[PDB]
């Protein structure tokens, strides 16, 4: 991992936050406001709504471009974007700003169609009365033409629409001598947080450009150099091979993400299987194992012969994206070379060959070996399938096809009735949107399919293999 | 000879200078293998040397001078031949460890998190929380939070070298931001009552004959300096028991800049002394007219 991560260069290569990202969220947020009411939406920053957190979700995703559990995990907003006020109307849009987040934001801003943005000089700059009176003017000024506004509560406003009167902006549009009167009074309000909440946790290109480039940079890094610790140990040694240390960075990058409070706080698996290594028999789990810290000669089928398949499985919390293989441990050869020193006191290298013991091992090996490219082949097809028909996702398609496609390729041997039944073999196929599992209604979204708005996980598990070199022996499981 | 090889040498001893690096190394390695990049570019401005001085030692061996050159030339292929072994040795065993370097990790982190919390515990009932009076003392303990967070920062920093080093999320603080923010307003507004408090003593001793404070009074025009620093009092970031110390202080500033400008001409006379020292009910002019 060392030699790998020092050449991928993952952090370098993160996409920049594009202007074509910018305009589909903005155009988004209209839109909901076109179904909500008719004039527009308003953004007011931190100390004049007593410290409003909403408003930091917002900025951050419309801004900064963070998304998931990124718009949640970050909790402060920096001071340059601390006073600003935006307002949002299918017509135009309005920013008050100073000038540093100005020349932050100046490519995004100006890039709208209809901009109207207020910054003042450093003079105006340095008479802070000044710059109060230049807001409340300037929220006078935008307000007017307005009756129906949508507006975001906040966490200390604990969903109390007085509190929002409570905003000292607000007061001082209540004030007697400006006349008005109560913002409320004048213009009705709702809240809107509940349908921007659910947009927050769709997809986008420029987080999909982050699933492809990155994070899936580092789970294949993780994954290929913590296999590779059994390439990297010496032969003599390698008997020794104990499970826990195998899966041991696994559960450690696991816990690194599990340390966040947001993360705990959002949820968990719902009992699926969690990262782990297991080796023979141990891979048919009873849906949650714990690893052995047993050495390998101290597991076996029988005393003679020895195990020979191995199973290997991580997700990433934050994501959770899922890989699990299945691996081998044996060289699998028909027959083999055997050296024997002669006479003993000097030793004449003489080649008996033709060992008929790998042979024995060979024919349950070749087996399974067959079984795990069977398996594969059954998935291509399978995902050619799904393609040309959105319908055909259902598991219990899939379910069926893999079971005749396996029937077909060891038919021969033994009988096929009392060998397969359906219940040895299991698929479960799940869809995740941000670290959330929502349902899966084909019919009913595929308006909304032309887009992507989750992506997917299919996983397939065979139980309960049985040999044909011993009696009522069972090999394992298969997993993928 | 000797320009090139005290490079490589200097190289070779930040290789060999610090225990870290000896142990734990960073992205620093990379600055050393990006100068062993150009380790190929700097032989590529050593070879006039190889060269010639194969000519200088194929009849003149010498034995008597070649001690440095003996020792610079064979100093580079010295280097040249560590940056082998090691380089794959270390790769090699780095690579079988992993493990218990990221274990190190988890527990920097998991005892850095309790640290900032206690850190963030620590504020809220002691120093610049708006509690006390704590008259003109604030700043030697914001000076020690200053060294406090600084320290912590520093940690912080490694601790980024490190996850960057295995390609892991960089763990992102919120609370260390915070601390930066309040303390930056608020030691800019202390420095700057250090500086106008300083200056005012700075000024607070010189005599009738020293501090010439009548009709070209030096000190009317200390005062007006006075004026400019009243020039910088406007600020609204925040009201404080200091600030307004220092607002009384500097009017009192003011009011002396027209109080003496007539009192310090021949016009006072010791009887007048005198009216000072009774009708201000003073006895500094009683001790002292």
């Amino acid at each position: 991992m060392f030699n790998f991560f020092s050449s991928a260069n993952i952090n370098q290569n993160i996409p920049k936050y594009s202007v074509n990202d910018f305009v589909f969220r903005l155009k988004k947020i209209e839109k909901i406001v076109v179904k909500e009411g008719l004039d527009g939406f308003l953004l007011i920053n931190g100390v004049d709504s007593r410290e409003n957190t909403e408003y930091v979700k917002l900025t951050n995703w419309l801004f900064l471009g963070n998304s998931g559990l990124e718009i949640e995990e970050n909790e402060y907003l920096n001071q340059i974007y601390s006073d600003m006020i935006v307002l949002i109307k299918k017509g135009t849009t309005h920013i008050f700003i100073d000038p540093e987040a100005l020349n932050s934001l100046q490519t995004l801003i100006y890039s709208i169609p209809n901009v109207d943005v207020f910054c003042p000089t450093e003079k105006q700059y340095e008479d802070k009365d000044e710059m109060e009176l230049l807001k409340m003017a300037f929220f006078l000024r935008v307000m007017k033409p307005t009756k129906k506004v949508g507006i975001l509560l906040g966490q200390k406003d604990k969903g109390k629409i007085n509190s929002i009167e409570k905003w000292p902006l607000i007061q001082s549009y209540g004030l007697e001598e400006l006349g008005v009167g109560f913002f409320s009074m004048n213009h009705e309000v709702v809240d809107l947080t509940l349908r921007l909440n659910a947009v927050y946790k769709n997809y986008d290109k420029f987080f999909v450009s982050k699933l492809i480039y990155v994070v899936a940079k580092r789970l294949t890094g993780h994954f290929n150099s913590a296999a590779g610790q059994l390439g990297d140990m010496k032969m003599h040694k390698r008997n020794l091979a104990t499970e826990s240390q195998l899966t041991e960075i696994f559960r450690d990058t696991y816990e690194i993400e599990e340390i966040s409070k947001w993360v705990q706080i959002r949820g968990v698996n719902a009992a699926l299987p969690k990262p782990r290594v297991l080796f023979g028999k141990n891979t048919s789990a009873d849906c949650s194992k714990e690893p052995s810290v047993a050495p390998l000669k101290d597991l076996k089928y029988s005393e003679t012969f020895h195990s020979f398949h191995a199973t290997f499985e991580t997700f990433d919390l934050r994501t959770c994206l899922r890989a699990a293989r299945t691996y081998f441990l044996a060289k699998g050869v028909k027959e083999e070379r055997n050296l024997i020193t002669l006479n003993d006191d000097e030793g004449v290298p003489q080649g008996y060959e033709l060992n008929i013991d790998e042979n024995q091992q060979y024919k349950d090996q070749d087996f399974l070996a067959n079984l795990y490219l069977s398996i594969i082949i059954g998935f291509n097809e399978v995902m050619q399938l799904i393609t040309k028909d959105y319908k055909n996702m259902t598991e219990e398609f899939i379910q069926d096809y893999i079971f005749q496609k396996v029937s077909k390729v060891y038919a021969g041997f033994q009988i096929p009735e009392s060998e397969i039944t359906l219940d040895k073999i299991q698929i479960i196929l799940k869809a995740y949107n941000s670290f959330g599992e929502e349902v899966k209604i084909d019919f009913k979204d595929t308006i909304s399919f032309k887009l992507t708005p989750y992506f997917f996980m299919v996983r397939i598990e065979q139980k309960n293999i049985k040999s044909q070199i011993l009696n009522n022996t069972v090999l394992g499981s298969l997993v993928f | 000879l000797d320009s090139l090889t005290e490079q490589t040498k200097m190289l070779s001893t930040k290789l060999s200078k610090p225990v870290k690096d000896i142990d734990s190394l960073g992205y620093v390695m990379e600055t050393l293998e990006q100068i062993r990049k150009e380790q190929a570019e700097i032989d590529m401005k050593f070879n006039p040397v190889q060269e010639m001085y194969s000519l200088l030692d194929n009849y003149l061996p010498g034995g008597i001078t070649d001690k440095d050159e003996m020792d610079a030339r064979s100093l580079l292929r010295r280097n040249w031949d560590i940056l082998i072994q090691q380089a794959e040795i270390k790769g090699k065993e780095y690579q079988h460890k992993q493990a218990i370097y990221l274990k190190e990790l988890k527990q920097s982190i998991k005892d850095f998190t309790n640290q900032v919390s206690i850190f963030r515990r620590d504020y809220e009932k002691n120093g610049p929380m708006v509690e006390g009076i704590s008259p003109a003392e604030a700043m030697e303990r914001l000076r020690r939070f200053e060294d406090e967070y600084d320290v912590k920062y520093q940690m912080y920093k490694i601790n980024a070298r490190g996850e960057n080093l295995f390609g892991l999320q960089n763990q992102k603080y919120p609370e260390l931001e915070k601390t930066d923010a309040e303390i930056k307003n608020l030691n800019k507004l202390y420095n700057l009552y250090d500086s106008v408090i300083k200056n005012i003593q700075q000024f607070k001793e010189k005599s009738w004959q020293d501090v010439s404070k009548d009709d070209l009074a030096k000190m009317e025009e200390d005062a007006g300096k006075y004026g400019e620093q009243c020039s910088r009092l406007p600020k609204d970031l925040k009201e404080w028991q200091a600030y307004r110390d220092l607002k009384n202080y500097i009017d009192s500033l003011r009011e002396q800049l027209p109080l003496i400008i007539s009192l310090k001409k021949p016009s006072i006379m010791p009887r007048h002394w005198e009216k000072i020292k009774e009708i201000t009910n003073t006895k500094l002019n009683y001790e002292n007219p």
